[PDB]
């Protein structure tokens, strides 16, 4: 009964589902940046 | 004043057996799915 | 170690179903997506 | 029981400026915040402005910098001032009492000619 | 899903290369697509990438060395490379995704072309 139902290592390879790239709203281009999915609408982005 | 002018009720100070009546009537079943919407463009754009 | 007492457990929970709400229509009587709500994940076969 | 009277719309041309007030009657309105939404014809009623007891407002985006909500509690009355009207400013303005009930008022329509 | 690359075999250093990757089964402009080379008897390292909205970002290897354009109606990924060096020799493949580093299932790959420099 744990709220992040997985292990997760930031050089796991991305799979598109709770592990991948993404690209947020932003005010221009923005690059993607490697982001974690630790629960339901909860993601994680280890970027400054 | 009117014969329908409204007495409130008190305001109960939030103690911790409260909470615990909150978190007994609490519903931690049902959780929103991750529905399929349809596709935005590549680079969102938006504002703070 | 929040999700773990029962107020985290109760917060995480509220924030979970709490979706931004699908109000971007201009008409009326349609439900529209805010795109600033949402994200781009980008799967291995390149489509996002 | 609580009534809202709105008054004050009209035609307007544009970068012209109208006035619109509400008055209120059967309740103090203290302590109590209140709106001016518009209806645009075939659009949903949209907030426009609201301005809370204390003085403090909050505006749309396409309406700041060009409308000012003001009020007066000890007259019990809503002012809207509309200056420099654009053409998406036509639709049916409701003025709306953020109290114990939904307390809306008739609706009064500005159409911004050109 | 079809990706074919066709490049030079081989050159010394101090010149210049042009790599094409011809795809089938999809529109290359619809998807994040990247080069990603193989040295023989080791890993793979992200060489490029190419946004659908024609944005492109290259790694550390050959940043204002090599540039990587796509033309649409041609449908096909190209990879201008100048000033090579001998430690770009490898095996080139035009991968599926965004930063590809590895096989990934899902992903669709090319045979790839030699490169000796």
């Amino acid at each position: 009964m744990p709220f992040v139902n997985k292990q997760f290592n930031y050089k796991d390879p991305v799979n598109g589902v709770d592990i991948a790239y993404i690209k947020i709203p932003n005010a221009g281009q923005m690059q993607p940046v490697k982001a974690f999915k630790i629960h339901n609408k909860i993601w994680v982005i280890p970027e400054r | 004043i009117t014969s329908d002018t409204n007495i409130e009720a008190a305001e109960e100070n939030i103690s911790l057996d409260l909470i615990q009546q909150y978190y007994l009537t609490f519903n931690f079943d049902n959780e929103p799915e991750n529905i399929s919407i349809e596709n935005l463009s590549s680079d969102i754009i938006g504002q703070l | 170690r929040i999700y773990s007492t029962d107020l985290g457990r109760m917060l995480l929970t509220s924030i979970v179903r709490g979706i931004p709400f699908w109000g971007g229509s201009t008409i009326d009587t349609e439900l529209k997506v805010i795109d600033t709500n949402c994200i781009n994940v980008i799967q291995p076969d390149g489509s996002y | 029981q609580v009534q809202l009277v709105e008054s004050g719309g009209g035609l307007v041309q544009v970068g012209g400026s109208l006035r619109l007030s509400c008055v209120v009657s059967g309740s103090d309105i203290s302590g109590i915040a209140m709106g001016w939404y518009r209806q645009a014809p075939g659009k949903r009623r949209e907030m426009v402005a609201d301005i809370f007891s204390g003085g403090s407002t909050d505006y749309a985006g396409s309406v700041k910098g060009r409308f000012t909500i003001s009020r007066d509690n000890a007259k019990k009355t809503s002012y809207l001032q509309m200056n420099n009207v654009k053409p998406e400013d036509t639709g049916v303005y409701y003025c709306r009492l953020y109290g114990s009930g939904d307390y809306w008022g008739q609706g009064t329509q500005v159409t911004v000619s050109s | 899903v079809q990706l074919v690359e066709s490049g030079g075999g081989l050159v010394q250093p101090g010149g210049s290369l042009r790599l094409s990757c011809a795809a089938s089964g999809f529109t290359l402009g619809s998807r994040y697509m990247s080069w990603v080379r193989q040295a023989p008897g080791e890993g793979f390292e992200w060489v490029s990438s190419i946004e659908p909205s024609g944005t492109a970002w290259d790694g550390d290897s050959a940043k204002g060395r090599f540039t990587t354009s796509r033309d649409d109606a041609k449908n096909t990924l190209y990879l201008q490379m100048s000033n090579l060096q001998p430690e770009d020799t490898g095996v080139y493949y035009c991968a599926t995704g965004y930063r590809t580093d590895t096989r990934i299932p899902g992903g669709s790959w090319g045979q790839g072309t030699q490169v000796t420099v």
